[PDB]
RNA sequence: GGGUGAUUAGCUCAGCUGGGAGAGCACCUCCCUUACAAGGAGGGGGUCGGCGGUUCGAUCCCGUCAUCACCCACCA
RNA sequence: CCUCCUAAAGAGUAACGGAGGAGCACGAAGGUUGGCUAAUCCUGGUCGGACAUCAGGAGGUUAGUGCAAUGGCAUAAGCCA
RNA sequence: CAGGGCUACACACGUGCUACAAUGGCGCAUACAAAGAGAAGCGACCUCGCGAGAGCAAGCGGACCUCAUAAAGUGCGUCGUAGUCCGGAUUGGAGUCUGCAACUCGACUCCAUGAAGUCGGAAUCGCUAGUAAUCGUGGAUCAGAAUGCCACGGUGAAUACG
């Protein structure tokens, strides 16, 4: 409720007086967030991923869902319909809780950090990253873990333009190079 | 379930978070070494 | 213990444990632990805020683990940008600091490439 | 790590740097020397390196602060 | 012309009813020997003649092209 | 036995004419209700790669339809419960 | 005469060095030798630097002075089996002293890094008593180096039916 509250004021005042929009509801609001964990190397440990699941629902606070494989390819030996990998979409006050104990407590415990890159928007005001180890999120026990298990975020707004969407992420930390 | 997290850097905030624990930090958005990193 | 990257380090004798951090090692442990009066005896095990804090800003008094790394990483640009002798066999795998590339330098040239 | 209290440098380099900085960019600088230690006054010069038969045309860059001549001018062909 | 089988490491064969290329001799590096061969230990080597394709995917499945081997080419 | 052309715009129409398939499958792949819309390319994204899983854009049936081909299918005959 | 080059490196072999650990490694307290060398040389003692170094100058042509307080060994406390506090390469920085000179080249201190290596395929070497093995030291070469050569000392085994 926090950062959206932020949001709702201080953000809202600050692009609006910054690209002066002809209305409120032109300005860049964040849609969804999404998470995605490909679990493939779990083409023979069937509870690879049911383990991995388990940790996207302890890094999130809802159940996830499984992915279907969409058209098989020899070029990674699966199945078309396979258990492939797992997400988790956000909307809502579960979205801003995610966002806040991400900014707030998990990306200075990446490790060995500097400054997040630049060309990393779309073209059309949406961003995406991926990390490598996974006890930066609070959640995991350290004598729990056993892979490397990495994961990729994508935050999808209303951005018209991938500048707007850089100028509503600059209202925030979100490090910037 | 809402939590408690606290830094070194005195930023007593409170949050929700699925730890279901309270937390001790050292860095924050607030006092980290980035401006000065990049310095 | 968050401390100083990654490692949660337990069950340790501090003045070891204080090496198991990248970029920090015996002697410098030592001083740390002079530096905040602590036995070198003792285990992780009862540990406070002040024993976290205390140690992160006596060895953030020193250059630790982040631009450690970068500065080497620039060291190495440095001399590759530079072209000189040292950054020649920096950049092609050889060893520079006076060693004989004839035999036995398999630790810079790796295993036998046949 | 080296040379512990005032380095050492060449004479005949030492007057070539004056006789080119009072006197222009005349040539490339010609010297069978390989030893002075590089100062930021340097900056903006051709200078030549000896390797056994050749010289090589060796400019100065700002960030050469201890370094040495030989040092940016190796003598083994490879290959 | 026409029916049958084959093109695979340097050499010779099994791998073709569909998803990881094996066997033997040779090659290379060591070993005992004054020195070879034999003997003992350890490695890599193909992109399955070639063109196209079906399929997620081809040494394998399909249609031609180059080469090889075999059988027929009778009534006259 | 099926499909296209030869079939000359109703049906049909031969040849040692040109090209392909079938001697199966399913207890869901069938019935109904409610609902969804694919291929390919570009961008950004840890291992991750020309191509696995995520998000967006162009595009708009080129994809799918148990299989050979033809016809057809958006009110879907394709896909989920 | 100046300068580069026997110190290059896709690879094999010989000679060796250090470890792979707990009979081990660390920290503290800790007692026991020999033959040596030395004047353009050895360098006590004090002061600064954690240290590697710098200044001062006693003595010694030498059983007097210098190299110098050797180490395993013993008690305590330790790490309790891991690539570990074992191991030390490779590398970044900052040094010192030598010598005109340290890039092709060194020696050492420190800060930080911690690869493979958990006892070694076929084969192969030495050794009958203070040796086999292990731990220190001294010299010669030299202006500067040793894991190399020459020499000395500490502890100190097994087996021989044949
Ligand atoms: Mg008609
Ligand atoms: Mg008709
Ligand atoms: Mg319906
Ligand atoms: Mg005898
Ligand atoms: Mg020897
Ligand atoms: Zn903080």
């Amino acid at each position: 409720a926090k950062l959206h509250d932020y949001y709702k004021d201080e953000v809202v005042k600050k692009l609006m007086t910054e690209f002066n929009y002809n209305s409120v509801m032109q300005v860049p609001r964040v849609e969804k967030i999404t998470l995605n964990m490909g679990v493939g190397e779990a083409i023979a440990d069937k509870k690879l991923l049911d383990n991995a699941a388990a940790d996207l629902a302890a890094i999130s606070g809802q159940k996830p869902l499984i992915t279907k494989a969409r058209k098989s390819v020899a070029g990674f030996k699966i199945r078309q319909g396979y258990p492939i990998g797992c997400k988790v979409t956000l909307r809502g006050e579960r979205m801003w809780e995610f966002f806040e104990r991400l900014i707030t407590i998990a990306v200075p415990r990446i490790r060995d950090f500097r400054g997040l890159s630049a060309k990393s928007f779309d073209g059309r005001g949406n961003y995406s990253m991926g990390v490598r180890e996974q006890i930066i999120f609070p959640e995991i026990d350290y004598d729990k873990v056993d892979r490397v298990r990495g994961l990729d975020i994508t935050i999808t707004t209303t951005a018209k333009s991938d500048e707007e969407g850089r100028a509503l992420l600059a209202a925030f930390d979100f490090p910037f190079r | 379930e809402e939590i408690t997290a606290s830094c070194s850097c005195g930023n007593v905030m409170k949050i929700r978070s699925t730890v279901g624990h309270d937390l001790n930090l050292d860095v924050c958005s607030k006092c980290h070494p980035f401006f000065t990193g990049k310095q | 213990a968050r401390i100083a990257g990654i490692n949660i380090p337990d069950h340790k004798h501090a003045v070891i444990a204080l090496t198991s951090i990248y970029g920090v090692g015996k002697t410098r442990s030592k001083a740390i632990l002079a530096a905040a009066g602590i036995a070198e005896d003792v285990k992780i095990s009862e540990l406070s805020e002040g024993q976290i804090d205390t140690l992160r800003d006596e060895v953030a008094k020193f250059v630790v683990e982040g631009d450690l790394r970068r500065e080497i990483s620039m060291s190495i640009k440095r001399l590759m940008d530079l072209g000189c002798y040292r950054g020649l066999r920096h950049r092609r795998g050889l060893p520079v600091r006076g060693q004989r590339t004839k035999t036995n330098a398999r630790t810079r040239k790796g295993p036998r490439k046949p | 790590r080296s040379l512990k209290k005032g380095p050492f440098i060449d004479l005949h380099l030492l007057k070539k740097v004056e006789k080119a900085v009072e006197s222009g960019d005349k040539k490339p600088l010609r010297t069978w020397s390989r030893r002075s230690t590089i100062f930021p006054n340097m900056i903006g010069l051709t200078i030549a390196v000896h390797n056994g038969r050749q010289h090589v045309p060796v400019f100065v860059t700002d960030e050469m602060v201890g370094h040495k001549l030989g040092e940016f001018a190796p003598t083994r062909t490879y290959r």
